[PDB]
């Protein structure tokens, strides 16, 4: 099968500025490429076909490059609405096959997360169950590590996280963690710990309760 | 003029199979073959395969091996996908799309779910900080709601008239249900003099859940 590898899953970028997509196919197809966006919920719209043609109806700001196997997508200009995901597809052979998809995001300041940790509910633990629930809210960049402690030893199993996407109103990310244990489990412990290193401090920030 | 409609989200059992049909309109169906799609979460898209009406000509992705029989009745201009043996990887969005090249002709989609998991509603358990060692002018607080199934919930806190501060998080499989967290930020001269409750909606049980938090 024909596989295409599309260079970054993330690229950063601002308002005005222009980016580019990378698109490499594992053998040659020509020209026989095209180039989707695709917003969440929806369904694809395309952007190129033949590598370099626009589509009716699409923005001057979209252009596509390349022939045989090294593909380009670029947007100039780049407005808000387009901060979303993009994938190419070739199409020479079957089975038709896709890139994984390149979601644009938007450059702000660097933000610190506010973290803020929560015991488990009364209600919850007469139900036999402990879960320790830990936020870190409107950060950016998006990455970072969280760590649990209890007692002062780093605890693993038991761990869930999530995370939003890039918030419309002020570009930053939050994220969830939580640790279930049991109630019986809970109850053998003092001190736990939620750690969050990001790259706006050297030290990690730190909130923890004891029992 | 040109529009694929797609039949509605699907909910099945591991070993069902399960019928999704796509009713082309505002052109000659026999013109143009259907194509399918797979797109999972955060994975990429998977074609299935193809059906050419006017030729009955059908050529499938080997990957999807005896997974798959594609269908259509002219009388009704309609193109469908029969999936057999299904298993929770077979849970995706799964879309129709005219021709090789799609443009922009493509279905709606159709979400396929499959579970072994029952019907739940969610138990909502509150997040309030117990007593703190220094005076906050802030105050977060937050819902945990634990174990419902299927997706979707939504969550809105004093029903909506909160929600600059507001954080809900995509949930998370535990146990084969669902969990997911949200978090509000508000003023400590706000709460607790205030009533502070999330509202948690889950559509498939019919089910609201109204959690005041207490101190
Ligand atoms: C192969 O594709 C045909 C349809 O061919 C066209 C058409 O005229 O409809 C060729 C035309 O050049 C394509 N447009 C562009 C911009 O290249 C056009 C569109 O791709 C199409 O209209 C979008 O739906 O396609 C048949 O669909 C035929 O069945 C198909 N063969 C297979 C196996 O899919
Ligand atoms: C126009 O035709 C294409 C596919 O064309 C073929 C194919 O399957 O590649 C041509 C091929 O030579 C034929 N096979 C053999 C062995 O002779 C084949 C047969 O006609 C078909 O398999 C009989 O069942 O067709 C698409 O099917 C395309 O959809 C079609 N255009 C339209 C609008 O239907």
């Amino acid at each position: 099968d024909i596989l295409m590898t599309q260079s970054h899953k993330f690229m950063s970028t601002s308002v005005g500025d222009r980016v580019s997509i990378t698109c490499k196919a594992s053998q040659d197809v020509g020209t026989n490429i095209a180039w989707y966006q695709q917003k969440p919920g929806r369904s694809p719209k395309v952007l190129i076909y033949s590598a370099s043609t626009r589509h009716t109806g699409v923005p001057d700001r979209f252009t596509g490059s390349g022939s045989g196997t090294d593909f380009t997508l670029t947007i100039s200009n780049v407005q808000s609405e387009d901060l979303t995901d993009y994938f190419c597809q070739q199409y020479s052979s079957f089975p038709l096959t896709f890139g994984v998809g390149t979601k644009l995001e938007l450059k702000r300041a660097d933000a610190a997360p506010t973290v803020s940790i929560f015991p488990p509910s009364s209600e919850q633990l007469t139900s036999g169950g402990a879960s320790v629930v830990c936020f870190l809210n409107n950060f950016y960049p998006k990455d970072i590590n969280v760590k649990w402690k209890i007692d002062g030893s780093e605890r693993q199993n038991g761990v869930l996280n999530s995370w939003t996407d890039q918030d419309s109103k002020d570009s930053t990310y939050s994220m969830s963690s939580t640790l279930t244990l049991t109630k019986d489990e809970y109850e053998r412990h003092n001190s736990y710990t939620c750690e969050a290193t990001h790259k706006t401090s050297t030290s990690p920030i730190v909130k923890s309760f004891n029992r | 003029q040109v529009q694929l409609k797609q039949s509605d989200a699907e909910l099945v059992k591991p070993g069902a199979s399960v019928k999704i049909s796509c009713k082309a309109s505002g052109y000659t169906f026999t013109d143009h073959a259907i194509h399918w799609v797979k797109q999972k979460p955060e994975q990429g898209l998977d074609w299935i395969g193809y059906i050419s009406p006017g030729n009955g000509d059908i050529k499938y992705n080997e990957k999807f091996k005896d997974k798959v029989t594609l269908t259509a009745d002219k009388s009704s201009s309609t193109a469908s996908m029969h999936l057999n043996s299904l298993t929770s990887e077979d849970s995706a969005v799964y879309f129709c799309k005219r021709s090789l090249l799609a443009l922009d002709y493509w279905g709606q989609g159709t979400t396929l779910t499959v579970s072994s998991a029952k019907t739940t509603p969610p138990s909502v358990y509150p997040l309030a900080p117990g007593s703190a060692a220094q005076t906050n002018s802030m105050v977060t607080l937050g819902c945990l709601v634990k174990g419902y199934f299927p997706e979707p919930v939504t969550v809105t806190w004093n029903s909506g008239s909160l929600s600059s501060g507001v954080h809900t998080f995509p949930a998370v499989l535990q146990s084969d249900l669902y969990t997911l967290s949200s978090s509000v930020t508000v003023p400590s001269s706000t709460w607790p003099s205030e009533t502070v409750t999330c509202n948690v909606a889950h559509p498939a049980s019919s089910t609201k859940v109204d959690k005041k938090i207490v101190p």
